């Protein structure tokens, strides 16, 4: 009844019954009774593959009932919200049938076309894996060949479709996520067999004019031949099939009825059967294929034609081309017939180049037969070479995106033009601007989000699903990378409201992108311009810095955090020896030289931007391939110019035979020790001195560790490269010495109002902390958390004294202390991530073997958390730091290379509790639990003491259980362990302690 | 990926556990289900 009934409707939709007062009374029963039901039911619609041969017709009938004329807008949205609940839980797998059938309305871009892409782009956001990815994607599967195929085509169907139309905000906005979904879920590598592109074009199949010009007769013998061949091959067929030929008509027959012998066959039916041989030579000849014969000679065919050997691929492509010319014959006579009713379409009804080839068999082998006919004869006909490289799906896209390049710098050039001289509002290319601008730059950067890691990847080293990108993919995209970068170079204060979107693709377009192969071997004109690149970004830092003393708003908007993250890439891929030498190596080095020579200024702008020139030039010391500093030895470096070059080539580059000679401003390595080691004794605050804390300090954070391992004290692994003395001589000594620096300075500076720099200064000592000496600890953390402790309690006793005291007094010095809670939690905040670094990498050998200092900062950092949790307005001041200064992130990423709260539970009584916790014996346990009784009971410090006092006979006893007893073996079998640990004093200490810790802990678990 | 220290979580109890290990092709591997602590490693660093 129900599907019936809506064929029924959907049959009537017609518009000559659309007016029919019981053809309204089934649209309104549908809609109002049938439809909701379905959509209630389409959560258990899922699955059905078995019957989803009804699902398919009710899918088609839904979809068409949607399309139905005469329906009002609401109820065309019942019908849409029923196709996207119904789409929503059915498998990919059935689905192939309605996507296709919408292959016919998705690139019209209608009033009516806005629903289909909805639909496309809310199946390809929910099957993602089951297109990009080969492995099937849970029991749905893969994707199939047609499917990757129809998405291919329905991708560059809206894409010209869009781009020919005229801009519109509903259609753009709505659209754009369509184009995305689909460039994410279809593979950037992917490589359909028909790529050539017709570029033609419901489906109309244009047939080839031949019966006007005259068909030439001169190979008469070879086309009679052929034409009574085709035929004695049919019966060779049918012998091949085991069916004799018969003579008279006979149904039971499959073979040709009057299938007779040379002797007794009519000519009737041979005179008849050669039309089709006449219409495929005379068109084959009507295209541009002159055929020329060669060779001059000549109930079963003797010799075999068959088409399973291989052939010339031009020649091939000829006769693919002839198939082609079959199918579209035979569509348009079948749809001259078929065009009668007007509705619907024949389901073969597709382009040649779009079909499978599974329906292309039949074509394909015909053609292939007559072209093996022409071959063994001798017959040669004269009048593309696509690798599989360039018919994968990524080269064609940046193809297009290096076009529309071309063509949006024709236009901003224009628009340049047009906005100096005056102001030209109707712009000739206004539609192509808006494009380019609305969606042309987030489907690039959505693509090249979701495809990063295809195009990184290497044939040596498969990074990512994705095996690896061609270097001829790897050059075009740093050539389009170059090129928005020549763009944005002059014309960023032109749409400046797109600028964010463009330093955005900027920088997403810095990643993924092999350096070294663009460098090694690569294109002259791209490396060329990547390297100008550098040296236009190094004089516009020149210009900065010499107006210090529009390029300002183009370096500060999307030079410096661009080519940041750039440094930043190179870095992490080790590009730093490969990019920056020769050319870029000056280019950098000039960099170094202006973004040091700031020093001197202390104006406001140099101060405020002082921050973001600190963090660029650390991703230059990070990715910077010679050791600048110490350069007595930089001539046993390869990387360095003077090693790579002659003196004479020197000379011309402009080298002065003198390393030290182009940058005297920045000292040697060692005297930057010594500046930084003296301004941490005097105590030197941040306002006193900023320059060096916000620019020095960060060339020692990423000199020291980069040029370590290849350093004197980390030994190279190959003693014939490092044979020749390290370029850099850096060695633990002196890293230990930079961090005892840095801390000096954070405990000098601390009662410092507004010193946000410490955070971002902890950050960047946050990797050099580590690998630390183990004297450390007794050298600056025992002394530097018992001060902040200390801190800390006279802050919590003023809060104390506060709170017991009652007076609007006490509100007003409440929200005082308030403050100061605030700023002992910034301080506390940045002090913590280098302790947890510290206690870490000193773990395991504390645990191995007892560390009295550990066991004092174990005690020193449980009476801080004892506080914290005690205290509410410690809680309430963190979260309000936390959430000022998005601290949230930088404990999430100190988690991470080691919640809100957890800085202050990690760094006190999760990582160093086992310090504490080792302390005591396995067996006073049972002390410990009885000490936790009396807080539960809320006594003193005292006060428990005294009861461990009075139950010391409590204890456990090694006899009492095996687990005792092997507790107790490996504690005496500790080394450090001793004897001396027995004594009831030291016994209450511990246990106290510990029960504190532990009974602190769950109260803040659960208060 | 995401930083949880637990491979796993929420696991059913069910019947119980047993420890197994599996080895490839050419493969050799040391098994100590913790019989004497003396021979069990790094067990004071995390497991005791």
């Amino acid at each position: 009844g129900f599907l019936p009934d809506m064929r029924a409707a959907a049959s009537l939709d017609t518009a000559t019954f659309s007016t029919t007062e019981m053809a309204l009374a089934l649209n309104r029963y549908l809609c109002l009774a049938v439809l909701p039901l379905i959509t209630k039911c389409a959560p258990l619609f899922a699955g059905t593959e078995h019957r989803a041969i009804m699902v398919d017709s009710m899918l088609h009938t839904v979809y068409r009932l949607s399309r139905g004329r005469s329906l009002t807008k609401a109820q065309r949205d019942v019908i849409e919200d029923c196709l996207m609940a119904l789409c929503r839980y059915i498998r990919p797998s059935m689905l192939q049938h309605l996507l296709r059938r919408l292959v016919f309305d998705v690139p019209i871009l209608n009033e009516f076309a806005k629903m289909p892409l909805k639909l496309l782009t809310n199946h390809y956001e929910r099957c993602w894996k089951y297109y990009c990815l080969p492995t099937g994607w849970a029991n749905f599967g893969v994707t199939s060949e047609e499917e990757l195929h129809l998405t291919r085509k329905l991708f560059w169907g809206i894409f010209d479709s869009l781009a020919h139309k005229k801009y519109d905000q509903e259609l753009y906005r709505m659209a754009m996520p369509c184009l995305c979904a689909i460039a994410g879920a279809l593979p950037p590598d992917y490589v359909d067999a028909s790529y050539s592109s017709k570029a033609e074009k419901n489906f109309d199949p244009r047939p080839v004019e031949t019966l006007n010009v005259i068909i030439p007769e001169k190979l008469d013998s070879f086309i009679n031949k052929f034409a009574e061949y085709t035929h004695e091959k049919w019966a060779f067929d049918k012998i091949q099939n085991n069916w004799s030929y018969g003579e008279n008509v006979d149904e039971e027959l499959k073979t040709h009825p009057m299938l007779r012998p040379y002797k007794t066959f009519s000519e009737k039916d041979k005179e008849i059967y050669r039309w089709p041989i006449k219409e495929s030579l005379k068109a084959m000849i009507a295209w541009e294929w002159t055929i020329e014969k060669a060779r001059e000679g000549e109930y079963n065919p003797q010799p075999p034609d068959l088409s399973g050997v291989t052939l010339s691929r031009e020649l091939q492509a000829m006769a693919e081309q002839l198939a082609e010319n079959y199918h579209n014959t035979w569509g348009r006579k079948k749809k001259q017939e078929l065009e009668a009713k007007g509705g619907g379409t024949h389901p073969l009804l597709v382009p040649y180049d779009t079909l499978t080839a599974k329906e292309k068999a039949r074509d394909r082998e015909k053609a292939q037969e007559l072209l093996k006919f022409l071959q063994m004869n001798g017959y040669a006909v004269t009048r593309l070479d696509t690798s599989s490289i360039e018919k994968r799906f990524a080269f064609g896209f940046l193809q297009q995106l290096l076009r529309w390049m071309d063509i949006s710098q024709e236009f901003i050039a224009h628009l340049e033009a047009v906005v100096s001289s005056g102001r030209v509002e109707k712009s000739p290319h206004e539609q192509e601007i808006k494009f380019f601008a609305k969606i042309l730059l987030p489907l690039i950067n959505q693509y090249f989000t979701n495809h990063c890691l295809y195009f990184l990847s290497t044939p040596a080293k498969v990074l990512g699903s994705g095996g690896h990108a061609s270097n001829k993919e790897k050059e075009m995209i740093t050539s389009l990378f170059c090129k928005l970068a020549a763009l944005v170079r002059h014309r960023v204060s032109l749409f400046g409201t797109d600028a964010p979107a463009v330093v955005n693709c900027l920088h997403i377009l810095a990643r993924s992108l092999d350096a070294r192969t663009v460098m090694k071997s690569g294109p002259e004109i791209v490396k060329a311009g990547l390297r100008s690149f550098f040296e236009s970004a190094s004089e516009d830092i020149e210009k900065m810095v010499e107006n210090l003393r529009q390029n300002l708003t183009y370096t500060t908007v999307a030079l410096l955090p661009v080519l940041t993250t750039l440094f930043q890439h190179i870095a992490q891929h080790q590009f730093g020896d490969d990019v920056i030498l020769d050319d870029v190596q000056v280019s950098c080095y000039r960099t170094l030289c202006s973004i040091y020579s700031l020093g001197t200024t202390k104006n406001t702008y140099v101060e405020k931007l002082r921050p973001a020139l600190g963090e660029c030039l650390a991703r230059l010391a990070a990715a910077m391939p010679v050791a600048f500093l110490e350069p007595q030895l930089n001539e046993y470096n390869a990387c360095s110019v003077y090693t790579t070059k002659s003196p004479r080539e020197r000379a011309i580059l402009g080298l002065p035979n003198s390393v030290e000679e182009m940058c005297p401003d920045i000292p040697v390595l060692d005297r930057l020790m010594a500046d930084i080691g003296g301004l941490a004794e005097s105590g030197a605050r941040y306002t006193e001195m900023p320059h060096v804390i916000e620019i020095t300090l960060p060339m020692l954070c990423s000199y020291l560790p980069r040029w370590w391992e290849r350093g004197p004290e980390a030994p190279p692994p190959a003693l014939p490269a490092g044979a020749p003395p390290p370029c850099t001589a850096v060695t633990s000594d002196h890293l230990n010495s930079l961090l005892g620096n840095i801390l000096r300075i954070i405990v000098n500076n601390l009662g410092i109002d507004e010193a946000t720099w410490m955070k971002r200064l902890a950050v960047f000592a946050q990797p050099i902390v580590s690998r630390a000496r183990p004297e450390l600890l007794h050298s600056h953390f025992i002394p530097t958390i018992g001060r902040l402790r200390k801190r800390a309690g006279k802050v919590v006793a003023e809060e104390e004294q506060l709170r017991l005291e009652a007076k609007a007094e006490a509100e007003e010095g409440e929200l005082l202390v308030r403050d100061e809670f605030s700023v002992l939690c910034r301080d506390l905040y940045a002090l913590y991530p280098l302790l947890i670094r510290y206690v870490d990498n000193n773990r395991a050998h504390w645990l191995t073997e007892p560390n009295a200092n550990a066991e004092e900062l174990f005690r020193m950092v449980g009476e801080i958390f004892i506080y914290w949790s005690k205290s509410h307005n410690f809680k309430r001041e963190e979260q309000n730091f936390v959430v000022q200064n998005e601290i949230n992130n930088m404990s999430f990423l100190t988690a991470d290379s080691k919640s809100v709260q957890t800085s202050l539970i990690v760094a006190t009584l999760k990582k160093m509790l086992p310090i504490g916790l080792n302390m005591c014996a396995p067996t006073d346990q049972d002390l410990i639990m009885l000490a936790k009784t009396r807080y539960a009971l809320k006594d003193t410090d005292e006060e428990v003491r005294e009861f461990l006092q009075n139950n010391l006979h409590l204890q456990g006893k090694v006899e009492g259980s095996p687990s005792l007893r092997w507790q107790m073996a490996l504690y005496r079998g500790l080394p450090g362990r001793e004897e001396d640990a027995d004594d009831p004093e030291k016994i209450v200490r511990r246990v106290q302690e510990v029960s504190a810790v532990l009974y602190h802990l769950e109260q803040t678990e659960h208060p | 990926d995401s930083g949880s220290e637990t491979a796993f979580r929420e696991i059913e109890i069910g019947d119980g556990f047993l420890p197994v290990c599996s080895l490839g092709p050419g493969q050799v591997g040391h098994l100590n289900l913790g019989q004497d602590v003396s021979s069990l490693r790094f067990f004071a660093i995390c497991g005791l």
